[PDB]
DNA sequence: CTAGCACGTG
DNA sequence: CACGTG
DNA sequence: TGCGAAATTCCATGACA
DNA sequence: ATTGTCATGGAATTTCGCA
DNA sequence: CTAGCACGTG
DNA sequence: CACGTG
DNA sequence: TGCGAAATTCCATGACA
DNA sequence: ATTGTCATGGAATTTCGCA
């Protein structure tokens, strides 16, 4: 009833593990729901402490009012609960054995998927390095259903690196 | 010879005639209402002031004083201040009595990451063996980045960037000519992402102000929080951050996460005005306020302020000068005004150099 | 229960009636052109205004835009300042933006040795196993004494001006509060030869600025007497000593040997128009001059100056406080105004102070 | 033909040996000629150097057009010649076994004679100590010939600490 | 009261 | 040895 | 009894802390 | 329970030299 | 960029 | 190791 | 369409260097 | 071959609530 907007739904999973880039073997990945903004953070492994860590360092740039997963351990731990209240962040969770993300992240994690698998081809071991880049583009793509690709719609401003 | 004719009653431009010039031992004198006065030739009058000079270095009418204690002779202030604007010592040790022109209030930058500025706080009381607080100012908006390194390296610059240009690229990367900015190391870093380098002039940290002065409300907010307690600063760097980046600026009345997202996140009293709006109707609204926004005018110029002059004659503050050393260096001369505070002149060292003409005086006489 | 009648049609005090005011979701709303806020009880405000407040410790206005984001009251900056000065860490932390009252400007000393001026030069590059001077500068005439010693010492100042007393004794001698000035040693030195000790307040040089200013015409000589040349300034001492104490002060067209003796020395370019005169004669104009003086009048008050009024709440400025302490102490009670410039308070540590205003806040709300 | 004024001559003497107080055996006698001002200062002996390290002291604060002496060696050395040459001081030299200072001046080392002596009487060896408080006195004794003391001719002002 | 320290470049 | 003032 | 030039005075600025 | 000061040099102003 | 140092007093 | 900038 | 109070705005001051 | 800035709180001002 009312129209979505940025920072309204924080989308998580993990994405590992993958082939030891200087130490990092998974990646958490955080999706804004209305503009698909991405946020990629390498963390060593899908625990709550790197969940939390990386979180701490996005909810300090920007806090979202939902923060949607699956049920991983990694998200569904008393901590991660104690540390979404501490800061008004509600907790909603997919069903079990049933992704229920949408279609932009839907998309976009496959777009993100499609994006990590090239690298895993052409640099076995240099992913690591490459995040920023690949957040980059994630984040530089143009959408078909919205004329605009979230450094527009999260900015509001043409990108000094579009794709 | 030229005082042989005043003594045959002849005029010569400058002596008043109404005068009586007489000569007595050896030497010609003038009655005058300040008592009786020696008129020394012209060749001796470059001396005498050189010699009442030199007694304390004294500047115009003390150096007069002195000299009208005892000689007369047509215009003595401008035989004065002939040497005045030749004594190395003096030009080089006293001080201006010029203020600078006014400030420059420049444009505000037109978007997000068209420029940054980035400094360095610190040190500080080790916090979690970290030193130093790598802050990050977008230049539009104000929104605001904290890094805590352990040194003010070229390395921990880049592995604090490369964080924050993964969230966006900046065109532009302002900040003061510290040793991790001008490495070739950090050159080089921004020529692989296209960021241009500017960088302040030297020995002024107002032109990285837009930084400088978040300095501030950082630094004094983490005061606050460490009140009656031990200074552990390190744990309250993102705690600030985002408490800072989400508090208004009464003159623009809104925040600088507002200003750079269009609306707020899920922080305490959060606005909720575009509500209503699509993010469309509300990102357009985003695009008039931060062209609508304020900007200061140029202040008036000091009663006595100087503008410097393609040509004219200046010299550059000494940056640490040592103890009894003067503290400017010799004259040099104006080869480009880039603005009514910036210059390019030609320094001591025979190089070009940009300064701001707050480092400038204008060379006297 | 207050905003039970709002609901009940009745009017109350500082709720305007022509706006709506409603119940939803459990709290008392109302339509604003603002948009729709909340009315919060009267026991909520003092806690949200502190929720507010607290996020960055934020002023006025900028506390403001948080609660009128959600909340609406009559009077809402009234409920804010209320706490505003009470929060003691932003009481201590948050700096001033009234400006102290216009400057003094004592009578100059009436006579010579009425008042001495004296203080310490240094640490200075070591010449002749020397690193400080005691200057004595005399209040009346500005007729100045350089003494070289090794150390700020009690010892090395009595051991100087033993020297100078020899000359003449003075009424007053005044000065910071030094360690070899606030000895027992020297205050005890003083009682034997019936001299008063004025003290400065502290950490306010301009109180010494007498000879401070005099400081620097010394620095600024030895300077350009060593231009080019290694610094060993203890054998230029005199030569620059008795070069400034006849040294024309263009304001007042007398030297201060002069405003000393009344005649010049064997010094060169000296003055001789009391020649005519018999000593007497002499004398008695030198007693006319010192009066006939200059006297630089207070200057105006700044637009947002504060004057120091008794029992008024102020603060004074933490004199070294560490890195990312509050730069104030808590707040004191003005018990005596000396002047409009210098205040007897009750100190932190619960004892009487004399302080500059220039080191004191009014504190705010 | 033109009236006296201070600093128009300053008058030299040494007084010595006396018990070593602190070290010190001479004291050199400055003497303004017009005002009666007198100057004491303490030295080892009486040399040139000695002289001229006292004079260098006096001389920063004024500087006398003439100053007169007897013949002593100390007075007339080619360096101390040397020493007044450069700094403009004329020296005045008194005819051997002739004293020629001048009525005010001759009381005046009168007075400082009789001075010292109820020092040596008084304190057998702490005179050294006390050549500020002797500089005072006779720089604060009344005069006959003159209604005034030295302290108010040199400086024009009643003294506070008056004798 | 003014000395330090850090860094990166020849 | 710490604190105040410089 | 005025006019132009020259000498004096004013005064904001900065440094001493 | 003490207090800003003064050398400096362009500019503003007053004074001076000559009718 | 901010740490020092000096001194004299409990 | 010294110099520049902070 | 005016009046008093309340809310907003102005802005000099100081701190970041 | 670059450029001061902004949170702050009394005061000045503009706006608001009611006729
Ligand atoms: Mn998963
Ligand atoms: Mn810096
Ligand atoms: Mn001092
Ligand atoms: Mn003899
Ligand atoms: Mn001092
Ligand atoms: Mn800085
Ligand atoms: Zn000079
Ligand atoms: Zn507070």
């Amino acid at each position: 009833d009312r129209p979505q907007k940025p920072f309204d739904k924080f989308f998580i999973d993990y994405i590992g593990p993958l082939p030891p880039s200087q130490g990092y073997l998974y990646v958490l990945v955080v999706v804004d729901g209305m503009t698909g903004f991405t946020w990629l953070y390498p963390t060593k492994a899908p625990s709550t402490s790197a969940t939390v860590k990386s979180l701490n360092v996005l909810t300090s740039i920007a806090i979202p009012k939902v923060i949607h997963s699956d049920q991983g351990a990694a998200f569904t731990s008393s901590t991660f609960a104690e540390w979404a209240k501490e800061r008004g962040i509600h907790l909603e969770f997919s069903t079990p054995y049933h992704p229920q993300s949408s279609g932009k992240v839907e998309r976009k994690n496959s777009d993100i998927k499609r994006l990590l698998t090239k690298l895993l081809v052409g640099r076995p071991t240099k992913w690591y390095d490459l995040l920023p880049v690949v957040q980059l583009a994630l984040n530089n793509t143009y959408s078909p259903v919205l004329k605009y690709t979230p450094h527009q719609l999260l900015f509001g401003i043409d990108s000094n690196t579009p794709f | 010879a030229e005082l042989d004719q005043l003594l045959q009653g002849h005029y010569i431009k400058g002596y008043p005639k109404q005068y009586t010039y007489f000569l007595e031992d050896g030497k010609v004198k003038v009655s005058r209402p300040e008592g009786v006065k020696i008129i020394p030739p012209q060749s001796d009058r470059q001396k005498i002031v050189l010699q009442a000079h030199n007694l304390a270095h004294t500047g115009r009418e003390a150096t007069l004083l002195k000299i009208a204690n005892l000689y007369w002779w047509p215009n003595m202030r401008k035989d004065v201040v002939k040497q005045l604007g030749r004594c190395q010592q003096c030009l080089i040790t006293n001080a201006s009595n010029k203020a600078s022109g006014p400030i420059l209030r420049p444009d505000r930058p037109q978007k997000p990451f068209d420029k940054f500025f980035i400094d360095y706080i610190g040190p500080l009381p080790p916090s979690q063996g970290y030193l130093y607080v790598l802050v990050v100012v977008d230049g539009m908006t104000g929104f605001t980045w904290l890094y805590p390194t352990k040194a003010p390296s070229t390395s921990a610059t880049v592995k604090s960037l490369n964080v924050l240009t993964s969230i966006a690229i900046p065109k532009v990367i302002h900040s003061d000519q510290g040793a991790a900015f001008t490495s070739s190391t950090f050159a080089e870093w921004a020529k692989e992402r296209g960021i241009h380098l500017e960088f302040s002039t030297p020995y002024h940290p107002q032109s990285s102000g837009k930084v400088e002065r978040k300095n501030s409300d950082i630094k004094r907010l983490l005061t606050k929080l460490l009140v009656g307690r031990p200074t552990k600063w390190y744990d309250l760097l993102p705690v600030v951050q985002l408490a800072l980046n989400n508090t208004y600026s009464p003159v623009l009345k809104y925040t600088p996460h507002q200003l750079l997202f269009g609306i707020d996140s899920n922080t305490p009293f959060a606005n909720q005005d575009t509500l209503d709006l699509t993010r469309e109707e509300e990102l357009s609204l985003l695009q008039e306020i931060r062209t609508s926004l304020y900007h200061p005018s140029t202040p008036p110029a000091s009663s006595r302020s100087w503008s410097p002059v393609v040509g004219q004659l200046v010299q550059e503050r000494v940056a640490r000068p040592a103890s009894l050393r003067p503290r400017w260096h010799k004259p040099s001369t104006v080869l480009k005004v880039l603005n009514p505070r910036t210059v390019v002149i030609l320094d001591h060292l025979g190089n070009n150099r940009t300064v701001s003409i707050d480092n400038l005086k204008p060379t006297s006489h």
